[PDB]
């Protein structure tokens, strides 16, 4: 059940019942992170939105004053400014590992060895664009959950 | 020819025999409707310059950090607020 | 405002400050002429 | 990299050179000893400074040195 | 079949090589060129392996050794039961069990340390002893001195017995390979004749001398007018008076009618509350069917006829759902290599150890052994250290085995290929989820100390703040609690106490095992042990993967098992070697074990172990603050660190002054060792160079040239005083605390 | 001597493990190995588990140079086989480099010439202060 | 008097201290029968300690304030007895070791392997050996003179 790496047994992985599942390579290939076809600020901005969704549960929830009245809008707050500064983040590794117009370093070929376009996401362009739509969709989805928190009534975590 | 029985080291396709393939880059089309991909294209647009978006979030942060810092009342955080309690004596005196 | 400027400070040293310091080092630590 | 230098005192013993995982010596032809050879270290860009070539060394001190210097990906024994 | 297989006078028996020193290998039998020679003659001392190059010499070597450790064991016993003998209160002990301290070694009045005779009760001056010997000695109805002397004689017998078995089974008669390397035999008799036969008459001990003699001294009896054992054998109405279901006789058990024989071999759980150890007919029936289960386990492999099981022919035949086509090989590197078999004996060896503390601390075997708090506290201790180190063992010789009796060619196994080949998945997971739990659980402990220190108690991780309750481990607690009265109706009360219910086995005023509660701090300290456990094996099982070869030294099974490092290459290789991870374990195990027995101090004192009063409201010693101090590592420093290490250092005068001497000379040596793990050999060496200069000097130079110690030697020095001094430091602060308390 | 032109030649039979090419293949110079084994049996490859090499011609390729020469030493010492390693970069220029002449370092065949090599006991290198201000270390002259 | 000490035998903290020991030692004695064997060894413990107390008053011990024996090594004659007399009964003794040692040494250096001399002792040579340092002073001293304490390599 357990295979080499695409057959080649001495680059350093497996082919697993984990790693190499269709439902795995299913799931795994078409969520933002290797979407590699569509430009980086769409699946950029779906990353945010996924992160900054979440991050104001741990903030609003366990944060330092959520036994108060401000905790949803603190929290809130607090996962914004996390997202400020992971966008912040993905901007200084876009500088320092793309300088600004060499071509992508991506994996050029697929698993099966047909000459895939490049990913335009490890590009230089296309990680800023990467960085612009995770910032937007972070912050869209901190304010969405906010605006869910106090309209939409759940029993809460 | 790197498909043959046992045979890696393919010399003119080399990206097969370092290990270059992409394990989950799907190269299908664009999944999202396109005009919610206008919508982002659009809105997202002024972040995509780096140099001018890291210059906003250090800028943006800070302004903001320093703002609401500074008009924090004191409800949110006690170091605002004070003592609030009559401040005693240390010992031997107060030395 | 003066005993507000501690809150406007102790944040621009202590958070602001050093995200500057460290993304613009962490640039200079990567920089290629 | 590194700095493999050698020196005359030298007996051309061959052990730094068979004890070396990453040739950097090989034994030249010379006249200055009993066995007639000399260890050179052409390859001191594949020298991971492992120094069992000078723990192999049956001189008073050492005849072959390594000399540790500017660290490269070879040199830091770095597979990725 | 499975024959005999010796051979006649294989080695003379001389002197001739106790002459010549460091005659057992080629590079030691030739005289010290240096000081190194000592330290690689007894470094290399007991590595048969390397002495001999085949399993014959070495399995009558390891063999001829056993038996020499089975005697020194046998001294030691023999030793015990002497001191108890002799050199003991045991009568006042059997007299009043509660308030006289179980004392076995008097000191000799010299330079004032007489002292260290204290005042422990029964007209005898003496050092309170903490092995839980007494409580043994009345778990076998001993109650005389002349039974401790003639077994103290009978255990220099067997001690003789063993020193002239080991001398007969190398020098004069020594088995061959087809002798050891024949293993079905070897369990089938381990197993029915050593642990079944000594479990069935360890039973017929217990039957016909421990349950009539506890029962006589708990129904109130001075042990001088107690009768004798042989007494019980011989005069059938007085067994059959303590007994009836004796007056039957065997019939009851030739006749499977074995109800009638429910007066003495009950299922009573629980603890016996006149005593507060078990009831000693539940552990003679205990003792009766763990004979008859590994009496029927030990007829399971083939051995010399056509019935049974051949291993070979189990692990060659069991397909399964995850990697069941290996399990071939294995059979041949366990018969062939003595470093593979020590690496799993030890392992079990150990995590047994450590079962038996968790077992001993819980369900206390023995009578009046949960009240010497002290018995308690040193025995679950000292067997949680044992198990934590004979693990590290089943490290150091799991890597012995990957370097050196490991051939591919040969001796080929799928599933150990298999995990040598994705072990980088194996240690990337594991060093992974060693940081997470280093974080959520240490983490949650720093969290505690600065929300403890801003002022926010609300925000810690506790009962009375955020709470991280262990749900599973109280749900297991709520079903052991209520287990005897629907799952094992057998049982008229649970199987220990600490489970929960209105049950409290006080013996005296002392409480001896009340339900331990489990709260955040429990949830904080288990995800520790968690932590600490799991980095262990990080470290353990990393040397071992990595023993053979890495991406950093691919030729590592030609440096060998220990050897300090391939230089200062790639890098830097200083401690690469799977002697070094085995080394650095040892100080994760000390970490790990330390934690552990600060969790069993700090949780029994302050939860458990405690004073009873005559109105039933329990005072514990430190008084129920592990729930609010053991959160933060502010309270541990204080509250158990600060507060507890006071009777070791108000020790000095009263006997526990030892004890406060062994506190501080173990802080010594600890630190002693900081002088070796920190440095190293070149600095020493050179030293050493200047002083020889000194001595040359002086025409006292001497011939064995002074080397500093080698690299290896140096680390090995170090953890060896680290182990000694943290741990001498710890026992020091133990006994002293738990004697001057409870 | 010309080198040996390194071809197609097959590769052992391995099931795969976690010790191959990660990136240091991809993008900066990775290594392969080739030797004529008589008979086919098996082998510690040097990158973690047991490979079976093949009959006749075999080629493994490996991440660091220190694994060829490991593996080679071992055939060489173990199977007594003849091996031959190169060095690819990701844009080829397949690189010749162990023997370097044919027989192997340890005999001194001529023609290999002095480099790295002093005229001069090692005690008698200047002091640090000679070569002081200068890019020259004390074991340069 | 010197250092500002009283003597021992008239200081009242080393009174009381002798008073506190043999309390504490007589409170441990209550608890035994009068004739019994650990009481026989604390009334052996009280007279080794009443006795330990005459004698370092009778012997010119200085007591602090603390009430404590204080050694005065200076130099003075009164108090040569506590560093002096035990100090050349030290450099005696342990020039005497390092005298033999040394001198065995020098006796087994001219050996063919003189290392399996250093770890299997020559009893006969180290015991001819051994009493030649018991006027080591008079032969340090001349090998001194003639050079031969001090190898000239
Ligand atoms: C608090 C941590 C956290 C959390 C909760 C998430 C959660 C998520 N991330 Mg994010 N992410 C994180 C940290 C986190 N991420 C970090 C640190 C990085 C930097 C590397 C990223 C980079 C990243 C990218 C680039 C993308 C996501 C995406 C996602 C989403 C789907 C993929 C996924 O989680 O499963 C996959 C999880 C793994 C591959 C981790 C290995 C887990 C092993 C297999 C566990 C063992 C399982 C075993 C069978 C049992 C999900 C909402 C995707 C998204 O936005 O979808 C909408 C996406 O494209 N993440
Ligand atoms: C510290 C852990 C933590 C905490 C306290 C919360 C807390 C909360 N979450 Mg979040 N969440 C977390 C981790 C956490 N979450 C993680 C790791 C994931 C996976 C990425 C999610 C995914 C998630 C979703 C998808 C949603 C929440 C929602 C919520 C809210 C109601 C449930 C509550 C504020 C819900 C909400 O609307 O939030 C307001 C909601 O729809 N959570
Ligand atoms: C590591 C252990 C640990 C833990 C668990 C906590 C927890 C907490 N701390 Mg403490 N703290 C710690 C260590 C820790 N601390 C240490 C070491 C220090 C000092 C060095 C402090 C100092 C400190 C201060 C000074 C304060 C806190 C506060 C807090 C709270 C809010 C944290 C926050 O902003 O939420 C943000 C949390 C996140 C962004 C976490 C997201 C993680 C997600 C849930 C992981 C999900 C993974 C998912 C399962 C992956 C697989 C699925 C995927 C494939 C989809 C929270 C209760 C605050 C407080 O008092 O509130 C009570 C506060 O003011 N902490
Ligand atoms: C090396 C000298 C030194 C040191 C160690 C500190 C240390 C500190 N200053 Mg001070 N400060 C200094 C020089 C220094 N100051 C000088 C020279 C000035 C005049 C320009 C100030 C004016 C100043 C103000 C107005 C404030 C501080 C504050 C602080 C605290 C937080 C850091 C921020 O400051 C910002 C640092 C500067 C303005 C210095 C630039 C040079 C910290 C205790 C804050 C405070 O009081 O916290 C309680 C605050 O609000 N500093
Ligand atoms: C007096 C009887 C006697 C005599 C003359 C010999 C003579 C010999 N034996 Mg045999 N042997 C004997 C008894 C004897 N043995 C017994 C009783 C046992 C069972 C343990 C053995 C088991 C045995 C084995 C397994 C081996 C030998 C070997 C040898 C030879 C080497 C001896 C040597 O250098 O070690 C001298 C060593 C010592 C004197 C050390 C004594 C260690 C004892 C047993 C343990 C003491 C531990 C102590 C309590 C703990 C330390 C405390 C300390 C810190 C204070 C030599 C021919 C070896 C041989 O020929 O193989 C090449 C060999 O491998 N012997
Ligand atoms: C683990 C084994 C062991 C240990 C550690 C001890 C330890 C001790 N014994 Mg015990 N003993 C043992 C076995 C042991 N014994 C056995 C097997 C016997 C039977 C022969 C004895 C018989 C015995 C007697 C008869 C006495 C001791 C005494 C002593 C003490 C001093 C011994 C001494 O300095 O000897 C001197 C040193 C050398 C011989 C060398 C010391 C506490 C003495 C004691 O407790 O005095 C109050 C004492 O009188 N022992
Ligand atoms: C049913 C018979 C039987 C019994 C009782 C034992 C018992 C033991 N064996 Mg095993 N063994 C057996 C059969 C048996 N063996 C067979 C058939 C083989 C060949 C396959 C082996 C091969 C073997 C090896 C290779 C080793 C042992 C070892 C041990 C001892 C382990 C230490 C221990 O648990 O201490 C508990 C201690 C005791 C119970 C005290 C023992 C006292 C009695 C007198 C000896 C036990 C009976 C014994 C078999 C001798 C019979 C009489 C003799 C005159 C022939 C233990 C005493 C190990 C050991 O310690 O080395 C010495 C060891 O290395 N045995
Ligand atoms: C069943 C138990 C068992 C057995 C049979 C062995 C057997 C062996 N071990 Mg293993 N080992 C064990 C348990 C065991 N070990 C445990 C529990 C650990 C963890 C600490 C180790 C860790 C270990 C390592 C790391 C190594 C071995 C090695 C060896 C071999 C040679 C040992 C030698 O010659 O030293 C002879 C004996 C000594 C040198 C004495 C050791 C002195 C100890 C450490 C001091 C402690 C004593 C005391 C508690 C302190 C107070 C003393 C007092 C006087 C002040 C031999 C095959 C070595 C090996 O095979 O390498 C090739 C090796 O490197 N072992
Ligand atoms: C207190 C001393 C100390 C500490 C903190 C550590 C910490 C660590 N050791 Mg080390 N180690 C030590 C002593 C220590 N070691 C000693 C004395 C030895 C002697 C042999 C070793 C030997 C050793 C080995 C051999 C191994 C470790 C491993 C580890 C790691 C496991 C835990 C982890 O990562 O979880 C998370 C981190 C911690 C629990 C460390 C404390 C951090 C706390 C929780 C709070 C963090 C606050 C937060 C980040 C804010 C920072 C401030 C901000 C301004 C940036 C970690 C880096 C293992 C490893 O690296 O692999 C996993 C491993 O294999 N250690
Ligand atoms: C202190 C130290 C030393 C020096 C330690 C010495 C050389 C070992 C101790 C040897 C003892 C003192 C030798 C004397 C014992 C003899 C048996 C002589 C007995 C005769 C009388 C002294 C009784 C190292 O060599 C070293 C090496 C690598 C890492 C750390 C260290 C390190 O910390
Ligand atoms: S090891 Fe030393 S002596 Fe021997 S060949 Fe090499 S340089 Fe010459
Ligand atoms: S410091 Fe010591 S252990 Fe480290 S590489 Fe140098 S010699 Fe080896």
């Amino acid at each position: 059940v357990v295979q080499p790496i695409n057959g080649d047994p001495f680059i350093g992985s497996l082919e697993t019942p984990v790693t190499s599942s269709p439902l795995i390579a299913w799931y795994l290939s078409n969520l933002p992170g290797y979407r590699t076809a569509v430009n980086p600020l769409l699946r950029g901005v779906e990353v945010g939105l996924a992160h900054g969704f979440f991050l104001v549960g741990p903030f609003v929830k366990a944060g330092p004053l959520r036994n108060t009245a401000y905790a949803g809008s603190a929290g809130s707050l607090a996962a914004a400014g996390l997202v400020v500064i992971l966008s912040m983040c993905l901007t200084i590794y876009g500088i320092s590992s793309f300088k600004e117009g060499e071509p992508s370093i991506a994996p050029s070929l697929t698993l099966t060895g047909r000459k895939k376009q490049p990913d335009q996401l490890q590009t230089a362009d296309g990680w800023a664009k990467f960085t612009g739509g995770f910032f937007f969709g972070g912050i869209s989805g901190v304010t969405w959950a906010y605006f869910l928190l106090y309209v939409l009534d759940l029993p809460y975590f | 020819k790197y498909g043959d029985k046992s045979v890696y080291f393919d010399l003119e396709d080399l990206g097969n025999t370092t290990g270059q393939w992409d394990v989950y880059g799907s190269d299908a089309p664009s999944p999202y409707n396109p005009l919610q991909s206008k919508f982002f294209e659009t809105f997202a647009a002024p972040f995509t310059k780096r140099g001018l978006l890291l210059k906003f979030l250090i800028l943006g942060g800070g302004s903001l950090l320093t703002y609401v810092s500074a008009n924090s009342t004191g409800d949110v955080l006690p170091i605002k607020r004070g003592p609030q309690e009559p401040p005693k004596l240390g010992p031997r005196g107060k030395l | 405002t003066f005993n507000n400027l501690p809150s406007i400070f102790v944040p621009l040293v202590g958070l602001v400050f050093p995200a500057i310091a460290m993304a613009s080092l962490f640039l200079h630590i990567q920089k290629n002429k | 990299s590194h700095s493999v230098k050698i020196y005359d005192t030298c007996i051309g013993c061959t052990q730094c050179v068979r004890a070396c995982p990453t040739d950097v010596l090989e034994m030249i032809p010379w006249d200055g000893c009993k066995a007639k050879q000399i260890a050179s270290a052409p390859r001191t860009e594949d020298c991971v400074g492992c120094k069992r070539c000078e723990s192999a060394c049956p001189t008073d001190f050492l005849s072959v040195r390594v000399y540790l210097w500017h660290e490269t990906t070879r040199s830091m024994g770095l597979a990725y | 079949e499975v024959k005999i297989l010796v051979d006649r006078d294989p080695i003379k028996t001389s002197f001739e090589e106790w002459a010549k020193p460091g005659h057992f290998s080629r590079t030691i039998a030739k005289g010290p060129d240096t000081t190194t020679w000592i330290w690689n003659l007894h470094a290399d001392a007991h590595d048969f392996d390397s002495h001999t190059s085949d399993l014959e010499e070495i399995s009558r070597k390891v063999f001829s050794a056993h038996f020499g450790q089975l005697s020194i064991i046998f001294l030691w016993l023999s030793g015990m039961y002497f001191h108890g003998a002799r050199f003991s209160n045991y009568e006042a002990w059997l007299s009043d069990p509660t308030h006289i301290g179980p004392s076995a070694q008097v000191v000799w009045p010299i330079v004032g340390q007489e002292i260290l005779n204290g005042d422990v009760g029964g007209g005898f001056r003496g050092i309170q002893i903490t092995s839980g010997f007494f409580q043994i000695w009345r778990a076998s109805g001993i109650t005389s001195e002349l039974q401790l002397y003639c077994t103290a004689i009978g255990a220099l017998v067997f001690a003789a017995l063993m020193l002239f078995a080991g001398w007969f089974h190398y020098h004069k008669a020594a088995p061959k390979l087809a002798w050891f390397q024949d293993v079905e035999s070897m369990l089938n008799h381990h197993l029915a004749g050593l642990l079944g036969l000594g479990s069935l008459s360890w039973a017929g001990h217990q039957v016909h001398v421990s349950l009539p003699i506890n029962q006589f001294l708990n129904a109130g009896v001075d042990p001088k007018e107690i009768p004798l054992p042989h007494e019980f054998i011989l005069n059938r109405d007085l067994l059959a008076q303590l007994y009836p279901s004796f007056a039957e006789g065997a019939t009851p058990f030739f006749t499977l009618n074995w109800s009638k024989y429910s007066e003495f071999l009950t299922f009573r759980g629980g603890l016996d509350p006149v005593t507060g150890g078990l009831w000693l007919t539940d552990i003679a029936h205990h003792h009766l069917a763990i004979a008859i289960l590994f009496l029927i386990a030990g007829h399971m492999y083939r051995t010399n006829w056509g019935i049974g099981h051949g291993i070979k022919d189990i692990l060659e035949a069991h397909k399964g759902p995850f990697t069941g086509q290996g399990h071939k090989g294995l059979y041949e590197i366990l018969t062939t290599s003595w470093h593979a078999q020590l690496s799993l004996n030890l392992a079990m060896l150990g995590s047994l150890t450590i079962i038996v503390a968790h077992h001993m601390y819980s369900m206390p075997p023995y009578p009046y052994l949960a009240t010497d708090y002290a018995t308690q506290l040193s025995l679950f201790t000292h067997h949680m250290w044992i198990g934590g180190f004979l693990i590290v063992g089943a490290a150091a010789h799991a890597a012995i085995f990957m370097v050196r009796d490991y051939d591919p060619t040969n001796r080929y196994n799928d599933l150990l290929d298999r995990v040598l080949r994705h072990r980088d998945a194996i240690i990337s997971h594991l060093n992974w989820v060693c940081i997470f739990l280093g974080f959520h659980s240490f983490g949650l402990y720093i969290h505690n100390d600065t929300m403890s220190a801003l002022g926010r108690p609300q925000d810690m991780f506790s009962d009375t703040a955020i709470q991280l309750q262990p749900v599973f481990a109280q749900w297991i607690q709520n079903t052991h609690a209520l287990a005897p009265g629907v799952t094992a109706p057998g049982e008229t009360a649970s199987t220990s106490l600490t489970w929960g219910g209105g049950e409290l086995v006080a013996v005296g005023g002392k409480v001896a095992l009340l339900p331990i509660p489990l709260g955040t701090a429990d949830f904080l300290v288990h995800h520790i042990h968690a932590f600490t456990i799991h980095v262990t094996v990080l470290i353990l099982l990393k040397g071992v993967l990595f023993a053979r070869s890495s991406r950093l030294i691919p030729d590592k099974a030609n440096l060998g098992f220990r050897f300090p490092c391939d230089g200062p290459g790639r890098g830097g290789t200083c401690q690469v070697s799977a002697w070094d991870h085995v080394f650095l374990g040892l100080f994760w195990m000390y970490n790990a074990i330390s934690v552990v027995i600060f969790h069993f101090s700090w949780k029994m004192q302050s939860d458990v172990w405690g004073s009873i009063s005559d109105q039933g409201v329990v005072t514990h010693i430190t008084g129920g603050n592990f729930a609010q101090s053991s959160i933060t590592i502010n309270g541990w420093l204080r509250d158990f660190l600060w507060a507890q290490a006071s009777q070791v250092i108000q020790s000095y005068g009263s006997s526990l002054s030892a004890y406060g001497l062994f506190f501080l000379g173990a802080h010594f040596v600890w630190a002693f060792s900081l002088m070796f793990l920190f440095s190293g050999r070149g600095y020493w060496q050179e030293l050493i160079e200047s002083i020889v200069w000194a001595h040359n000097k002086l025409k006292v130079a001497p011939a064995t040239q002074p080397r500093a110690l080698s690299i290896i030697q140096g680390r090995a020095v170090g953890v060896t005083h680290y182990l000694l001094g943290g741990i001498a430091t710890t026992w020091a602060f133990f006994l002293a605390r738990i004697i001057a308390v409870g | 001597t010309p080198p040996q032109l390194d071809p197609n030649t097959p590769s052992p039979i391995f099931a795969g493990s976690t010790g191959g090419l990660l990136r240091k293949a991809q993008v900066e110079e990775f290594y392969v190995i080739t030797w004529n084994s008589p008979k086919e049996q098996i082998f510690e490859m040097p990158t973690g588990g047991a490979a079976i090499m093949r009959e006749g011609p075999n080629l493994l390729k490996l991440a660091r140079k220190e694994q060829c020469l490991a593996l080679g030493t071992r055939l060489r010492s173990k199977y007594k086989i003849t091996y031959q390693f190169y060095r690819v970069f990701p844009n080829g220029e397949v690189q010749y480099l162990h023997p370097k002449d044919g027989v192997y370092p340890e005999k001194a065949n001529p023609g290999r010439e002095g480099v790295g090599l002093n005229m001069r006991s090692i005690g008698k290198n200047v002091s640090p202060i000679e070569v002081k201000f200068t890019g020259k270390q004390s074991y340069d002259l | 008097d010197i250092s500002g000490l009283t003597p021992c035998k008239d200081s009242k903290q080393f009174a009381k201290r002798e008073k506190q020991q043999i309390k504490k030692l007589e409170s441990s004695l209550k608890l035994y029968a009068p004739e019994s064997a650990p009481a026989l060894a604390l009334n052996a413990q009280i007279e080794k300690t009443k006795r330990r107390f005459d004698n370092y008053g009778k012997y010119g011990l200085l007591c602090g304030s603390d009430g404590l024996p204080h050694l005065i090594v200076n130099g003075d004659q009164r108090h040569w007895g506590e560093f002096i007399t035990p100090g050349i009964l030290f450099l005696y003794i342990a020039g005497w070791i390092g005298w033999v040692g040394r001198s065995y040494l020098i006796a087994i250096s001219g050996e063919k392997k003189p290392a399996m001399k250093e770890i299997i002792i020559d009893v006969p040579l180290a015991s001819r050996i051994i009493f030649r340092g018991f006027i080591w002073p008079v032969a340090a001293y001349r090998e001194f003179l003639n050079g031969d304490l001090i190898a000239k390599d």
